């Protein structure tokens, strides 16, 4: 085949793997929810600063999702490799 | 489909272009490169047992030589997984079974492959084990007197958990010396 | 014979493998279920307070676990290599 | 064997790749399952308030197994490739 | 080779890795299972709520375990690609 | 490449696949047995109940591990591809 | 390069690929070894339950290990498709 | 299909892969962010230096979230291969 | 000359693969800040002590990651291949 | 295209597949650093021991990421198959 259509079919593929990702912060900020919940529970009055540091420390789990989202994002729309 | 031939005929035409041995010993520096992921497993149990041991020094130190002891003990246990897939890497490298033999070159490129698959197993008991060694030391430094019927029990479980990672172990040996597709 | 159908057929294959990220929200967000639970056994007139947090905190564990089916569709039915 | 020939088994491979996502709620909902039976023993009275919030979390949890399926199903009966 | 021996090959490729699908409920029960015989030792008493509610839990946990086989059923016996 | 011969040759692949669900219960259930024992530790005198409520939480934990073995069964010796 | 050797080769990978799931057990037991150790240092007069438990428990855990192994072994020694 | 064409799409699979890295730090700092939920709950008035103690710590944990990033934007954009 | 080409594809793919030994820091380290932000809250007065400790742990957690990268940037741009 | 060349790319490959060893040590240790940091904030003035402890455990956690960065280095640097 064209090495060009070789080229977009493997982007296919990495642009799917960068996706996987994606496992980690799913997990890590389901963990800082139920700690969160637990706690609210525990201290409903506490509820506000318990919430904005649970957010707060779920926001930087999310980068590295974004990061493979950004690769798999110029993978498909813009590619540097044609 | 790679101009008329499937990908498969594909490949098998360009790996065909190449004297056998050559593809055999590419397929072993894979089945290499697997062996070694075995060693997250003793990565994983080692650092839960050195947290467990550094816990129980702090809540007792001057129990620390016994906590220690155990904590060593267990953590060697969980070691040869780790060993054993570090063993079948260095055959693979340095006194590799399939390279100069007469069989298919297809059969012998994928048993030096599968034999390091399957030592992948070795995850399972190094993490495990690991984990025993750790609540071994954490017990110890509760209750020192006990400390023999802790190593024990410890011991024993940690061998019901060695015994897929001798499976996977002997699997790859009947790959490499008893193999029934040559 | 070659090009166009196997960036279709790769494209398949990654469409496939980012759904792979759906791992981790499955697993942080059973967690979060876990302990609220648990939050709502002990403390039941904290209950409202402590399912708002569960979801909330969910809700973000979310994102990624949608990054990754955002993908495949992209590879399905909005494919930029053909 | 034609071009369409190696779609459909790139689909095939790629339908059962998404079915992996599958893991995820399989252990999040299992967690969530351990706690609720543990909540429930601990308090018994309050079993009715802790399964229904056991079952919402582990609802949630479950979408990414659901994303990972649609994905497999259009790759089997409604393919957009061929 | 016939374009659908080689579909027929993958497809046996595919229903594999649908299964591996199955490892979550594995885990997750498997952890439920462990609260609830610790629960039940605590307070046996209320093993019979304890048991229900680790089963139902339990039978959620189920579904991506099915969806999986699911899939795999459709490459074996119902394949829509030939 | 006889077409035949690519199929058994994939059945035997995915039939080593789909036991890698095999991995799930045996995580899970491990750990049914570990509080089962420390249950059983704490409170002897009710070791009939725990190990009745581990045992069946972990049958519940074993059908995953099946169904990768009734499918690596069927592409051993009831095959629907030849 | 005749076909029955590619059946063979594959044998051999499906077989090795059957073996990973020996992880499961390994891990599973493991915390059962260690849960075993911190029972029996707490009631060293209950040690006979605890140990006799953590065995029963730890043999189901090795089912899925065993199947792995029969898989790898049927491939290996009783090969259906040659 | 020129040498370099395959060197383009095997660095699109590689800069997919090298995003894998990124599952790390979602796990690691999404139990820094719920533990740091929790300890504020419990002592709100200690909360800055909790803040601070979790966000030095979740900075650590982003490194070698960072070091899959930069090998992939090398693949990308900086590749030394062509 | 091809052949160079193909050493190269192989090691950008080889590049990438080695960044996976960069999820075990991201797990570990996060897990650090967690209990260090959790000690922090329990005993402000020892933080100096808390944060040197979470840190020299840490750095050794570290090690792994940068081999990865190391392994990584001699494929890139020391590669003894060609 | 030679031999050779079939060699060393798969070397490539093998040494970045060895290097996935690092993610072990990676989570071990850093759940080290944790419960270190965590023991220095309970009982400061036995911080030297603690920590001791903790670095002699993590030494012995190191070796199977050592062993993979030396079979990494064999491959790449004194590789017996040329
Ligand atoms: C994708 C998840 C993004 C996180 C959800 C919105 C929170 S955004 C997050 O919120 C913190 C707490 O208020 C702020 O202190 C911080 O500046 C901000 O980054
Ligand atoms: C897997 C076994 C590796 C051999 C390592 C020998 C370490 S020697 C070790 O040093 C410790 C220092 O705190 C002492 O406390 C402990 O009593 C002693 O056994
Ligand atoms: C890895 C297999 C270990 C076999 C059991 C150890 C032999 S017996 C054991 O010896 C240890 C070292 O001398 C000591 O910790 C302990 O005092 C002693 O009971
Ligand atoms: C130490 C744990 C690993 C055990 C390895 C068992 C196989 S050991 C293996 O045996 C072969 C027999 O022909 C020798 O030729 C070869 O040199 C040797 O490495
Ligand atoms: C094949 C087992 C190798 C390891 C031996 C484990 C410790 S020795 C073991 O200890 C058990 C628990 O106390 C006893 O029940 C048993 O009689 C004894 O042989
Ligand atoms: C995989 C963990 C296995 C650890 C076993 C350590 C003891 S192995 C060995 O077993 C013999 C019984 O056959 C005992 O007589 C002897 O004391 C013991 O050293
Ligand atoms: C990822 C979807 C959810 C993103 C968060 C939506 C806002 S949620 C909302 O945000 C407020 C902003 O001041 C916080 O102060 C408050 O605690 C929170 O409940
Ligand atoms: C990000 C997802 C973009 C979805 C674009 C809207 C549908 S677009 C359209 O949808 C139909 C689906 O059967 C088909 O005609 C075709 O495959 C697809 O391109
Ligand atoms: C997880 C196990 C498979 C999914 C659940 C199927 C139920 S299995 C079925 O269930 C009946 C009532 O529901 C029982 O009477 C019977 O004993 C049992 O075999
Ligand atoms: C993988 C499951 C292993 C099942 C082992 C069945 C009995 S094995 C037998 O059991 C005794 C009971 O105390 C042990 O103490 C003894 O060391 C052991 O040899
Ligand atoms: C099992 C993997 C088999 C992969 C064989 C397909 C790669 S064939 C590939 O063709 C390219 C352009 O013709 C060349 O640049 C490259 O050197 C050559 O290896
Ligand atoms: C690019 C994502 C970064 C994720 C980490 C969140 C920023 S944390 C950041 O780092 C400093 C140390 O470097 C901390 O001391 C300080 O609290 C804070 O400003
Ligand atoms: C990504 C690397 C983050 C920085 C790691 C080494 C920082 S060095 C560290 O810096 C902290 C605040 O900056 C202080 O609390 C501490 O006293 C100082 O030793
Ligand atoms: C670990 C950091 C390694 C250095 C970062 C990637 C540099 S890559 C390097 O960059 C030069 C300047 O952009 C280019 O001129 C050159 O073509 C390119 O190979
Ligand atoms: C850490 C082991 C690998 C170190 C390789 C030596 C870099 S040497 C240097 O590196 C620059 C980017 O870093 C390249 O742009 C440049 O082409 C290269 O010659
Ligand atoms: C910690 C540094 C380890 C670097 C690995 C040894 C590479 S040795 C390396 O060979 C390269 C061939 O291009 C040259 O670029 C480089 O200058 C030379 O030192
Ligand atoms: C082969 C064992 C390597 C790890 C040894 C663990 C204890 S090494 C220990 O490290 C401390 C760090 O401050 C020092 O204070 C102390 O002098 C040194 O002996
Ligand atoms: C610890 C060994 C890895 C770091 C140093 C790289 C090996 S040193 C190596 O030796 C050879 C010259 O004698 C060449 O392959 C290369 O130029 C050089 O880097
Ligand atoms: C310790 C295991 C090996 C790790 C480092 C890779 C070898 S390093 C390499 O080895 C070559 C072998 O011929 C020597 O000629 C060369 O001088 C040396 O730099
Ligand atoms: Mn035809
Ligand atoms: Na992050
Ligand atoms: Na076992
Ligand atoms: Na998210
Ligand atoms: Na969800
Ligand atoms: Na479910
Ligand atoms: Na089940
Ligand atoms: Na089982
Ligand atoms: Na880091
Ligand atoms: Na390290
Ligand atoms: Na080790």
């Amino acid at each position: 085949m064209e090495g060009l259509d070789f080229i977009k079919a493997c982007s296919a593929i990495g642009a799917g793997i960068a996706m996987i990702a994606g496992v980690g912060p799913g997990i890590g900020q389901g963990f800082a929810a139920g700690k969160g919940a637990e706690a609210v529970g525990r201290q409903p009055e506490a509820q506000s600063d318990i919430i904005r540091t649970m957010l707060l420390g779920a926001a930087v789990a999310e980068t590295t999702g974004i990061y493979g989202l950004i690769v798999a994002l110029i993978l498909l729309f813009a590619n540097p490799f044609f | 489909m790679i101009g008329d031939m499937n990908i498969v005929d594909f490949v098998i035409q360009f790996l065909s272009q190449f004297d056998p041995v050559d593809v055999i010993k590419g397929f072993s520096a894979l089945g290499i490169g697997l062996a070694m992921v075995a060693g997250v497993g003793p990565g994983i149990g080692q650092g839960f047992a050195a947290g467990k041991g550094a816990e129980a020094v702090g809540k007792n130190p001057t129990k620390s030589n016994d906590i220690v002891m155990i904590m060593l003990l267990g953590a060697a246990v969980a070691e040869t997984s780790g060993i054993f897939s570090l063993v079948i890497a260095l055959i693979l490298l340095f006194a590799n079974p399939f390279i100069s033999s007469t069989a298919s070159v297809w059969i012998l490129s994928a048993s030096a492959m599968a034999s390091g698959i399957a030592m992948i197993a070795g995850i399972g008991p190094g993490t495990g084990q690991g984990y025993a060694a750790g609540k071994g030391a954490e017990a110890v430094g509760i209750r020192p007197e006990m400390k023999s019927a802790i190593l024990r029990v410890m011991l024993l479980g940690q061998a019901v958990a060695q015994t897929t990672g001798i499976y996977a172990l002997i699997v790859a040996l009947i790959l490499m010396y008893a193999n029934p597709f040559l």
